[PDB]
């Protein structure tokens, strides 16, 4: 319970980002199965308080 | 034994 | 914590007594059958009164003043001190110098009248949960897994048995059956009325005379080659004796037997309503719920009056004309459980405590 | 103190001895089994390795290295029965 | 115990809103839940499911959010603001969620969420805050995966370990967990004795770090 | 009749959309009367109306219909012995929730479904009765009222066709039950198939273990009383003559493991035949061919019977299937224990082939530890691989802590009470913390645990330990002294067999004595300590501040833990002090117990406790007083007062604090006092030797179908307390107290058994060897905890 009344109201954290893993010469890496995979959404929208999360009028 | 009165899991 | 009831129990009726009942005497015996269901009841045959306990003691009495003739039990002993009881169920039967009795072990016991001397005793197929009967020569045994056997009177040999079907859940009892025109009429809990021929077995018919919902016979009777049944949960119906066609019927049910006069039909329903309907179309004449769950017995007509007892104690003497009460007394504390017995001019009875009473009236 | 060990693929000698230079792969899987490890990087090489280890009374474990080729055929076998 | 009078559903829907700006949810809920049974198909109920959503997420009530948000997903999948829902259950499997080493598929359903609403959608303003919380899902998944494999490690088993940080490398690549775990496969590979794979996994290492 | 148009009345929830598609009929069709009854057939069916009138206007095909009322809620009001929410449960399990209609038709039925529930449950006189309330706007409230009634209960339980076995003897194993006196746990009195099932089978086992093969159940029986307030169970079944285990024979896909199992099928020809023992062959042979790999080997049994000779001949069939490779192990469930806490407890390990067996064992282990209601296993299958699995764990997280208070009493502690608080998952780590605290006639005892069960992969795991004691000795049948001490210890512990176990830690503890009643054996110590008090007069005070290493081994056989009928336990306790502290000595005890059986039933045993216990200093030093050993009492000699068996004081002559006469005074000045002093009161010894042999029997007089759970025993206690300082050459006049020939011995009888109010053990003995200054104390008895 109390540990549920900390996310739902505001907080938000920032990660490290995702830096690819390379490949040396004479071998490859496995395959990414693509399965857990992040798109570029292009645009910049708000973040961590500065979105409003209040439903519109429909 | 130890508890004859009430083993309370609150 | 407290305990409640659905139905609330009715009060005790408050009557002046046209005649005030007495109580001849009585006579004690062995912790009676306690707090179980059983048909285990007091009998008569020539002046002198056979009665048992559930533990395996049998006793004789006068019939007069209540003096013991002899008692005997039934409990094997393995030495001075290890005992386990006999568990007596079925009602005493006695027919012929001998006294049949049934157990809960699969045991039937025939005794001689004189000395409590075993004639003989014989394994069943299950419980005996019902009154020996006696007929043609044999005794007719119902017991409690459905199997309905005749031994022989004198030898204890079993003749025959017929299997009828019995359900998940019933209730605690066996019909006993009646004979009539060389043939027996009984009832199981599957809610069947059933004949079958003495000689052999050969089931002449089967009639469905019902309404988890459960129902039971309980001793049919036989008047003018017409049967009465009666149902628990279910409904009363006249059947033909010879093809099982249902010339009547009516939505009421009981456990408990019934009897039948003149042409009026005396019973007593499951929730204790005392009622005389006629015997050609099942016509209500009167009724009287001032009974209701009091936990009622058996009646038995008495001098032109129905008697009933209760878990209480109380027997109340009912008229028949109209229905009112005559008379109202207090015999035991721990109650009456078990059906009286009326013939030749004794009307005796037992309550749970084994305590033999006989009624009078001055 | 311990409990038992048990890691990969449990080889009774006379499997072993089943497999000859030429077989494919679900030859191998019929015979012996699917190994529970491979090489990853690239090459196609599996890894049949047997490992037991009781309560301190030491560790066996018997290597079965399988070199196939680019079209699902046996080329090499290599066995270390114990290891140093 | 929060009786509500009959009045019309203007005045109700008003102080609803009237009080969910102020900052206490327990009220509002009341009478939002009045509104919808009293009025199952009035003109607005959608809205209502909306703003029902709103407030069992922000007042801990997470799994009638659950319920709410497939219920509405189902009665009006092509509704305009259907967007909102998929970012709502999102939020809620991550609140859910709420601690590596604990059970991630309410993490793993809040990915394929969050997936879905970008892919979809995204062009809307539930999307970048979307992706920020998905690259730290992914980290989570990743970690909870490296204490397996650390906990093998410190049992003695070597091709669970392989076998898991494998799983790792498949799936979640681009994280900071596998590159540190790629050691433990190192180790792994080197007690069984085969080190022609250890050296292949000392390439990549030195490749990165 | 052709329809240019649709029209409706009273659609009000459903939309025109709806209605427009559910009916056959469309505009601009033909219609007739079947049609119409077609459409008027499919409203009603749609659930949401109640009365539907298709008619025709001048043109129009008019729908009149009255929607039934939406429910709006749904309230209850005497479900004393049902929770409003299972209840509500089951109702939408039914059909009928929020939101939906109300067919007002249904009403009995619903009412018969709970009344159903109801005799489910045991109650078969309860009447449920449904009140409709209408609201505005079509909607509608259903309240349900419930006469719950009186439960039913057993009044007996019959088995028929029995000969060999008494009825009672086979009832005294069964889970249901028809007699719970109130002095007595033994169940409650009412009625489940589930048990009735159990019993089936517990009957059928107690047959199966005697030799009566052709045993079998013919038929069961429950019935009912007129009133239904007691049901009747009756159970006809049918033993054959007993059998005999003439041979075995294997026969199947060994795997070439014919050589392994012949050992494991080996009996004495002319043996009794078993079903545990048969039971425990196939288990055997499954273990081992899971040893070899095998993941689902099969095995059957079928006997081959002959009548001529009685002789049964077993027929096993072994079929071992393929091997099956684990890839993953998951854990659903655990939102506060984390992933490690489940896993270390799994003996099957991910990556290797696989063993049910030990899925199960983990199974097992993860419900031993208690954080988890339930534990279910699937083992499922991995999209393209014949010969690989994932296991599964699902688990639901209980409250993992306590707190709990209990009360006691006894002879020897009078009344003890208990308070504690206690949390065995602290932030899902596995750590147990605990703050605990008793108090009893003579000592306040008050300590804060802390333990990792593993700080070691093995198992190994780290105590730690803060405690107070108070310890009053005049209230506890010795000589006077106080001692309030306090400390922290810190163990480590070691399994290494599933029985024995070792431990190993540290200690420290300061001591502080004070109001001590001058006596030599005090003396002896305090001068070896440097001391120079006082010996006409008691305000003395003595702080000591120690440090200590304790060492310990467990042995724990027992078949059971209550009421045991064979093996044995065993435990050995040592400390020893190491330099810097003030006190050195060393002290060791030894604790036995063993129950070996005479019979096959473990009706009949023979106990045998002992208890040996040894101590001295090292630096010419003593030990200390506090540290001494006592016997007598309900644990080590019966028949004599608590504490007093051993070496007694030997006051001096000395003033006391305040004088009053009427009370009784142990050798003051203000009495005539001018040398030393026997006394009676107790001060301990550092050496003790204590031995029991008891003799375990059934209850006679009990009913045998609860007089399994009442332990009647005849013993004979022997035990000896001495001190090995005692210089009996300056001291000439009184005893000498280190002579350990000085035997005490005591018999009697002893009851045991459980109540409510807690454990009982009821004692009477009569020491017919005691020496002079022993009390005698014949009846004890600890109700309670302690």
């Amino acid at each position: 319970r109390y540990k549920r009344q900390v996310s739902g109201d505001e907080a938000y954290l920032e990660a490290a980002p995702l830096a690819e893993l390379h490949a040396p010469a004479g071998m490859i890496l496995p395959v990414t199965s693509g399965d857990y995979a992040i798109p570029v959404t292009n645009g910049s929208g708000a973040v961590g308080k500065a979105l409003d999360i209040r439903p519109p009028a429909q | 034994w130890n508890s004859n009165v009430h083993s309370y899991r609150f | 914590n407290s305990e409640e009831d659905v139905v609330k129990m009715s009060p005790l009726p408050t009557v002046e007594n046209q005649f005030t009942p007495t109580t001849a005497w009585s006579t004690s015996v062995g912790s009676g059958i306690g707090n179980f269901y059983s048909n285990l009841h007091p009998a008569l045959a020539d002046n002198v009164v056979y009665a048992a306990d559930r533990a395996g003691l049998v006793k004789a009495l006068n019939a007069d003043d209540g003096k013991e003739i002899w008692s005997v039990s039934l409990a094997e002993k393995d030495g001075w001190f290890s005992k386990e009881p006999a568990l007596l169920s079925g009602g005493v039967t006695v027919s012929g110098g001998h006294v049949y009795i049934g157990s809960e072990k699969a045991q039937v016991y025939a005794l001689n009248t004189s000395d409590g001397t075993v004639a003989w005793q014989t394994k069943v197929a299950g419980e005996a949960l019902s009154r020996p009967v006696v007929s043609d020569g044999l005794v007719l045994i119902h017991t409690s897994n459905g199997q309905l056997q005749a031994l022989n009177e004198a030898d204890g040999a079993v003749k025959w048995t017929v299997n009828l079907d019995m359900p998940s859940l019933s209730l605690r009892g066996e019909s006993a059956p009646t004979t009539a025109f060389g043939a027996a009429v009984v009832g199981g809990d599957n809610g069947r009325v059933s004949a079958v021929l003495m000689e052999q077995g050969q089931m002449i018919w089967q009639q469905r005379i019902s309404q988890r919902l459960s129902d039971v016979d309980t001793t049919p009777v036989v008047v003018n080659g017409v049967v009465f049944a009666l149902a628990y949960n279910g409904n009363l119906t006249a059947l033909d004796l010879r093809s099982g066609q249902i010339m009547w019927k009516r939505e009421l049910g009981s456990v408990n037997d019934f009897i039948v006069d003149g042409n009026r039909i005396y019973l007593v329903d499951q929730n204790d309503r005392v009622m005389a309907l006629t015997i050609d179309g099942g016509v209500t004449l009167w009724t009287q719920s001032d009974l209701l769950h009091r936990l009622l017995t058996s009646p038995v007509l008495y001098n032109g009056n129905l008697v009933v007892g209760d878990s209480e104690g109380y027997l109340h003497w009912i008229n028949v004309e109209d229905g009112r009460f005559v008379a109202q007394q207090k015999v035991d504390s721990s109650g009456f459980q078990t059906e009286p017995v009326a013939a030749d001019g004794k009307l005796l009875i037992q309550a749970k405590d084994g305590t033999v009473y006989s009624i009078t009236r001055w | 103190y311990r409990p038992d060990i048990n890691q990969g693929n449990y080889l009774t000698a006379n499997d072993v001895s089943k497999i000859r230079v030429g077989m494919t792969q679900q030859q191998v899987a019929y015979a012996l089994g699917t190994p529970l490890m491979s090489d990853p990087f690239g090459t196609n090489t599996w890894f049949y390795v047997f490992r037991q280890q009781p309560g301190h009374e030491g560790v066996t474990q018997q290597t079965l290295t399988l070199t196939f080729n680019s079209s699902g055929v046996l080329t090499n076998i290599d066995n270390k029965p114990a290891l140093s | 115990k929060e009786e509500v009078p009959d009045n019309p559903p203007n005045e109700i829907y008003a102080t609803a809103q009237q009080k969910l700006q102020d900052g206490n949810w327990r009220q509002a809920i009341t009478q939002l839940e009045a509104l919808d049974n009293r009025y199952p198909f009035g003109p607005y109920s959608q809205q209502v499911q909306l703003d029902l959503i709103y407030a069992y997420y922000k007042n801990a009530d997470l799994p009638l959010a659950q319920a709410a948000i497939d219920r509405f997903i189902r009665l009006n999948p092509t509704h305009p603001n259907i967007d909102y829902v998929m970012y709502m259950r999102g939020l809620t499997n991550m609140a859910l969620d709420d601690r590596s080493d604990r059970d991630p598929q309410h993490a793993r359903a809040a990915f394929s969420d969050f997936s879905k609403l970008v892919r979809g959608y995204p062009n809307s303003q539930y999307t970048t805050d979307a992706t920020k919380r998905l690259v730290f899902l992914k980290d989570r998944l990743a970690k909870y995966e490296y204490s397996v494999a650390e906990y093998y490690t410190e049992r003695g088993a070597w091709v669970a370990v392989v076998n898991r940080v494998e799983g790792m490398l498949r799936d979640y690549p681009d994280t900071q967990a596998t590159r540190d775990a790629l050691p433990l496969m190192e180790n792994a590979y080197r007690q069984m004795q085969m080190n022609a794979q250890a050296e292949k996994v000392a390439k990549i290492i030195a490749a990165n770090s | 009749f052709v329809v240019k148009d649709i029209h409706f009345e009273g659609l009000q929830r459903v939309a025109v959309g709806a209605a427009l598609l559910s009916m056959p009929v469309r505009t601009g069709d033909t219609v007739n009367d079947e049609d119409i009854s077609n459409t008027i057939r499919a409203l009603f069916a749609t659930g949401n109306f109640e009365d539907v009138r298709v008619l025709r206007d001048g043109d129009t095909l008019l729908v009149q219909v009255k929607e039934r009322p939406t429910i709006a809620s749904i309230t209850f009001s005497g479900n004393k012995s049902v929770k409003d929410d299972m209840l509500k449960q089951n109702l939408e399990a039914s059909g009928v929730r929020v939101g939906e209609s109300l067919d007002r038709t249904t009403i009995a039925d619903i009412e018969k479904g709970l009344e159903d529930f109801y005799y489910s449950v045991g109650k078969y006189s309860a009447s449920v009765k449904a009140v409709v309330t209408p609201l505005p706007r079509n909607r509608v409230d259903l309240k349900l009222v419930f006469q719950e009634g009186v439960s039913a209960e057993i009044q007996q339980i019959n088995i028929v066709g029995n000969h060999a076995f008494t009825t009672d003897e086979l009832i005294s194993h069964f889970q249901l039950r028809d007699e719970v006196p109130w002095w007595n746990v033994v169940g409650d009195r009412k009625y489940q198939k589930q048990k009735l099932a159990g019993d089936l089978e517990t009957l059928r086992s107690y047959y199966l273990d005697r030799g009566y093969a052709r045993f079998n159940i013919d038929s069961t029986q429950v019935s009912l009383t007129p009133d239904k307030k007691g049901i009747y169970v009756t159970v006809n079944i049918t033993e054959g003559d007993q059998y005999k285990l003439s041979g075995v024979e294997v026969s199947g896909n060994l795997a070439g493991h014919s050589a392994e199992i012949e050992q494991l099928t080996k009996i004495e020809p002319g043996e009794l035949y078993n079903g545990t023992k048969v039971t425990k062959m196939e288990d055997d042979i499954k273990k081992l061919l899971g040893r070899y790999g095998y993941a689902y080997p099969r095995v059957q049994s079928m006997p081959e019977i002959n009548d001529a000779d009685k002789t049964v001949k077993l027929r096993v069939n072994v079929d071992a299937g393929n091997r099956f490779y684990v890839r993953k192990i998951r854990f659903e469930g655990n939102d506060t224990s984390k992933d490690a806490v489940l896993r270390r407890e799994m003996r099957q390990m991910e990556g290797a082939w696989l063993g049910s067996d030990l899925v199960d064992q983990g199974k097992e282990r993860l419900n031993r530890l208690g954080f988890f209601e339930t534990v279910d296993t699937d083992t499922q299958r991995v999209p393209g691989s014949p010969d690989q699995v994932d296991v599964v764990y699902k688990v639901k997280e209980r409250n993992t802590g306590s707190f709990n208070f209990g009360i006691g009493y006894g002879t020897e502690s009078g009344v003890s009470f208990q308070a504690g608080v206690q949390q065995d998952n602290w932030l899902g780590t596995g750590y147990a913390v605990g703050i605990n605290g008793t108090k009893n006639d003579y000592q306040t005892y008050a300590e804060l645990s802390v333990t990792n069960p593993y700080f070691t992969v093995d198992g190994v795991s780290l105590g730690g330990r803060l405690f107070y004691n108070d310890f009053q000795a005049d209230d506890a049948d010795l000589s006077d002294y106080t001692n309030k001490s306090y400390g922290t210890d810190v163990t480590l512990g070691f399994p290494i067999n599933e029985y024995n176990s070792l431990r190993a830690g540290l200690g420290y503890v300061h001591n502080s004595l004070s109001n001590m009643q001058p006596q030599v054996a005090m003396w002896r110590y305090l001068y070896s300590m440097g001391e120079h008090p006082s010996t006409s007069d008691q305000d003395n005070s003595f702080k000591t501040d120690d440090f200590t290493f304790n060492y310990g081994w467990t042995y724990n056989k027992l078949d059971r833990g209550y009421f045991p009928t064979d093996g044995s336990r065993v435990n050995l306790t040592g400390k020893v002090t190491i330099p810097g502290s003030d006190n050195e000595y060393y002290k060791v005890t030894l604790d036995t117990a063993t129950y070996v059986p005479i019979d096959d039933d473990h009706k009949w045993v023979v106990l045998g406790r002992t208890r040996w216990g040894y101590g001295d200093g090292l630096g010419g030093k003593e030990m200390p007083f506090y540290e001494n050993f006592y016997a007598g009492g309900s644990s080590t000699v019966r028949g004599f007062q608590s504490n007093t068996i051993g070496p007694k004081a030997v006051y001096f002559p000395h003033q006391a604090s305040n004088y009053d006469p009427d009370y009784d005074y142990e050798c003051a000045t203000q009495d005539g006092a001018k040398d030393l002093c026997k006394s009676d009161d107790a001060v301990g010894g550092n050496a003790m030797a204590v031995a029991s042999l008891e003799f375990i029997t059934p209850t006679p007089f009990i009913s045998d179908k609860y007089a399994n759970s009442v332990r009647t025993s005849f013993f004979w206690d022997m035990g000896t307390v001495w001190d090995t300082n005692w210089d009996s050459s300056q001291y000439s006049g009184y005893p000498d107290y280190s002579d350990p020939s000085n035997i005490r011995m005591s018999a009697g009888i002893a009851l045991q058994w459980m109540s409510p109010l807690g454990p009982l053990v009821f004692s009477y003995a009569q020491p017919f060897k005691k020496y002079d200054g022993d009390k005698a104390e014949q009846f004890q008895f600890n109700i309670g905890k302690t």
